[PDB]
RNA sequence: GUGAAGAGUUUCU
């Protein structure tokens, strides 16, 4: 849905504990690094014969992932994290 | 030496002592003989391909370039970086 | 012993308590544990709540003897000592007081729970809580860290 | 004296001279039976120090051996079983080729002990051993203490069961915590017996 | 492995 860029909400942070101005974003996921334990584990696994060692989705469906609102205090460089329902289309400002 | 188990020096405080030498600790100096010989040696045997390579990368002032070749060829950086000091001293043993 | 045991109380029952509809099949829930996921589920979650999933960190080659650290309260430290010392000292004037060295009676660590009485007292302990000390302190005796 | 020369010298894989010798030997040695007699060690410091001696019944024998993984001897590749196990071709021997340079050198001279081997050669074909043996029925090493002990019939064909240097290594003994699984078997069972005491 | 030309202290045809 139409979000805007902008809200003014209770700050968490330590030195901002009241309302203050956020910029809003969408949360994207990071991309996936290759010295993580579980992907060392899994890479190690892998190796040699035997084939796929552990399951592999094979299906998608269910393409509204819920919205996650990334808050970010003006000044204070706080982060935030705000969660939406689902949706199929987003929109900042 | 506070003799607590916590903190720097910790422990029980006894009547420190010198201990004897080992021998087997010795291992690793350069005796003459040996010296004497792998001067020989290194006479009648050449540079190995790879020692002249970097050899060269160090004539010609490529410094980092001779460490990764180096690095490369040996496994370690410490090794490397002792091969790069050993060619290095050979390379100025002929200045 | 076999005598007394139910199962000289069955011959003659033709199913063994087993019961005739459900019987005594097999493994019909399957083998072991196998299942608290799914349907063991409601006896896990209700029995042994925390099975599945990690928790923590990991610490590789673990070795416990430099953790060693027994635990003795205050209230016990007075048992330590043998009964002759203790009629000695326990509650007399006397210009020395007695030594109690914890870690030869195997502990690492004084801890506050309890009363001490008002006799002055030497306690040798690698550790100390800080309530075991002022308590301590306060029978008029002293903590002395050792190794 | 020569011996420390020799040793440092042989240090040189990647010299001229160790280059160049290294070529015509291997040259020479392709020429001849796969297992053959040497007259004399290749390198006589080395083998002093693997414990031959320049004295009647001991023997040097040369052998190269195909250097490589081992492949699964399977009729077509076909395993018969679960996929874990379907492999075929990068596989690996857990002896190394030295082992069987003297495994197959031990079977050629059935009336000796194996001592010891080392290296000598090798190029993408092969790798060249020379296998150090001795004689235990010459009265030399009979009546030699230092040698003496391989006369007794526990040292029979000790290459095959892994008391050689190489074989030692292949069956991974040490000390300490990096060879924990030990004589593996030996180790296997004190881990897998149940100990039933009379409680009693 | 050993030799010859060519290419903007080197290795490519
Ligand atoms: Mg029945
Ligand atoms: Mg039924
Ligand atoms: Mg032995
Ligand atoms: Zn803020």
């Amino acid at each position: 849905v139409n979000i805007p860029k902008t809200r003014k909400t209770y700050c968490p942070g330590k030195n901002c504990r009241k309302h203050t101005v956020h910029r809003v974003t969408q949360y994207k996921k990071g991309p996936d690094s290759k010295l993580a334990q579980g992907k060392r584990r899994y890479d190690r696994k892998q190796s040699g014969f035997g084939g796929q060692t552990k399951p592999v989705f094979h299906k998608k469906a269910k393409v509204t992932k819920k919205v996650v609102l990334r808050l970010e205090c003006v000044s204070c460089k706080y982060k935030n994290q705000l969660v939406l329902k689902r949706c199929k289309h987003f929109e900042l400002g | 030496a506070p003799g607590l188990v916590v903190g720097l020096n910790k422990g029980k405080t006894l009547t420190k002592r010198q201990l004897p030498e080992r021998p087997s600790r010795r291992k690793g100096h350069l005796s003459k003989r040996t010296a004497f010989v792998r001067s020989i040696v290194r006479e009648v045997a050449g540079f190995a391909p790879y020692e002249r390579r970097v050899m060269e990368l160090i004539r010609n002032s490529q410094d980092k370039r001779a460490r990764k070749l180096a690095k490369k060829r040996l496994g370690t950086l410490k090794r490397a970086k002792g091969k790069i000091e050993e060619l290095t001293s050979v390379i100025q043993s002929s200045r | 012993p076999t005598h007394t045991s139910k199962t000289r109380k069955l011959r003659g029952h033709v199913s063994a308590g087993h019961g005739r509809i459900g019987k005594h099949r097999k493994h019909p829930g399957g083998r072991g544990k196998a299942g608290g996921l799914q349907h063991l589920r409601s006896h896990f979650d209700k029995y042994h709540p925390g099975y599945f999933g990690k928790v923590g960190m990991r610490r590789f080659h673990l070795m416990k003897n430099p953790l060693w650290r027994p635990t003795v309260n205050l209230d016990r430290l007075w048992t330590l000592v043998p009964n002759e010392t203790r009629e000695k000292y326990l509650g007399k004037n006397t210009e020395v007081a007695p030594v109690i060295n914890v870690l030869q009676s195997g502990y690492g660590k004084v801890l506050g729970k309890g009363r001490l009485p008002d006799t002055p007292v030497i306690i040798q302990t690698r550790y100390v809580s800080r309530r075991a000390e002022e308590k301590i302190k306060q029978a008029g005796g002293v903590v002395e860290l050792i190794a | 004296g020569a011996y420390k020369y020799l040793e440092e010298l042989a240090k040189k894989k990647q010299s001229d001279v160790n280059l160049f010798l290294s070529r015509v030997r291997a040259w020479e040695y392709r020429q001849m039976n796969v297992i053959h007699r040497a007259s004399r060690p290749s390198r006589p410091d080395k083998a002093r120090r693997l414990g031959y001696k320049a004295k009647q019944g001991y023997v040097i024998y040369r052998i190269r051996v195909r250097r490589g993984g081992r492949k699964r001897p399977v009729p077509k590749g076909q395993t018969y079983g679960k996929p874990v196990h379907q492999g075929v071709n990068h596989l690996k021997y857990q002896r190394s080729a030295r082992c069987t340079a003297e495994e197959r050198v031990g079977r050629y001279c059935s009336n000796l002990r194996v001592l010891n081997s080392y290296w000598v050669n090798q190029d993408a074909t092969y790798k060249f051993f020379e296998v150090i043996l001795v004689d235990p029925s010459h009265k030399a090493i009979r009546r030699d203490p230092r040698i003496n002990w391989i006369v007794n019939p526990v040292h029979k064909h000790r290459e095959s069961r892994g008391l050689t240097s190489i074989g030692k290594k292949s069956r991974g003994i040490g000390k300490g915590h990096r060879y924990n699984n030990s004589p593996q078997h030996a180790t296997w069972l004190r881990h897998n017996t149940l100990s039933l005491r009379r409680y009693r």
